[PDB]
C-alpha cells in the first residue's frame, strides 16, 4: 500500500541555484507513454 | 488524510525499509502525480485513502479524489523553477530554461536536470507560483543526460 507524506509548500524561491541547458529535440510519443529521440 | 495544498513524497514499504517511489502535487483536494509512479493503485494519508478518479497511461499522469486541477502552461520564453523533491533529502527549487520537445501534435518544454527516478512528478513552477507541469517523463539524450518533459494534464 502506497502513502503519501507532505514535503513542502509549492512558491517560487528568489536566488534559488540555476542550471541546465535548453535543448531542442524532435521526439515520438508511443501509445505506452514512452517518448523516444527521432534523428 | 492531510488535503492541505503543497508537494507530497509518494511511499511504498512492499519493498526493502520506506521507499520513495515518486512525488506529487496537492491542489483544490485533488492530488497530482505521473501514472508510471502509482500505475493507478490507491494511496494512504495517515487513515484516509485517495482512490484515483482519472488516469492516462499516454499523458503519463493520474488524479485523486477529483479530477485534473492543474492548468498553467509554460510561456515558452522565461525560466522555470523545478521543485525537486529527491528521495531522503529536503524539497529544492532548482531554476532553469526549458527546451523543447518537437513532435508530431505540437510542440511540449522540457527540462534538461538529471534527478534519481523517486523524483518523478516534482512540480514545475512558474514565476507567480502555478504547476505548469510534472517532472519525470522524458528522454536519454546523446550525452546520456536526462530530459524530462513539462507534463502538464487538461481541466474541464
Ligand atoms: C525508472 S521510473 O520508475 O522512474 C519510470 C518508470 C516507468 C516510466 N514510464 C514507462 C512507461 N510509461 C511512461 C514512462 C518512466 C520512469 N521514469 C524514469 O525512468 C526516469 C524518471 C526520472 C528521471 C530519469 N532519469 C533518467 C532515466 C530515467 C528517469
Amino acid at each position: 500500500d502506497m502513502y503519501i507524506e507532505r514535503a513542502g509548500d509549492i512558491t517560487w524561491e528568489k536566488d534559488a541555484e540555476v542550471t541546465g541547458n535548453s535543448p531542442r529535440l524532435d521526439v515520438a510519443l508511443d501509445e505506452s507513454g514512452d517518448f523516444s529521440l527521432v534523428e | 488524510g492531510e488535503t492541505t495544498d503543497g508537494v507530497y513524497r509518494v511511499m511504498t514499504r512492499r519493498l526493502l525499509g520506506s521507499t520513495q517511489v515518486g512525488v506529487g502535487v496537492m491542489q483544490e483536494g485533488v492530488f497530482h502525480t505521473m501514472w508510471h509512479v502509482t500505475k493507478g493503485a490507491a494511496l494512504r494519508s495517515g487513515e484516509g485513502r485517495l482512490d484515483p478518479y482519472w488516469g492516462d497511461v499516454k499523458q503519463d499522469l493520474v488524479s485523486y479524489c477529483g479530477p485534473w486541477k492543474l492548468d498553467a502552461a509554460w510561456d515558452g520564453l522565461s525560466e522555470v523553477q523545478l521543485l525537486a523533491v529527491p528521495p531522503g533529502e529536503r524539497a529544492k527549487n532548482i531554476q532553469t530554461l526549458p527546451g523543447i520537445f518537437k513532435t508530431k501534435d505540437g510542440d511540449i518544454g522540457a527540462v534538461a536536470l538529471d534527478y534519481p527516478a523517486g523524483t518523478s512528478g516534482s512540480p514545475i513552477l512558474d514565476k507567480c507560483g502555478r504547476v505548469i507541469g510534472l517532472y519525470g517523463n522524458g528522454v536519454v539524450i546523446k550525452n546520456g543526460s536526462y530530459v524530462s518533459a513539462i507534463t502538464q494534464g487538461k481541466r474541464e
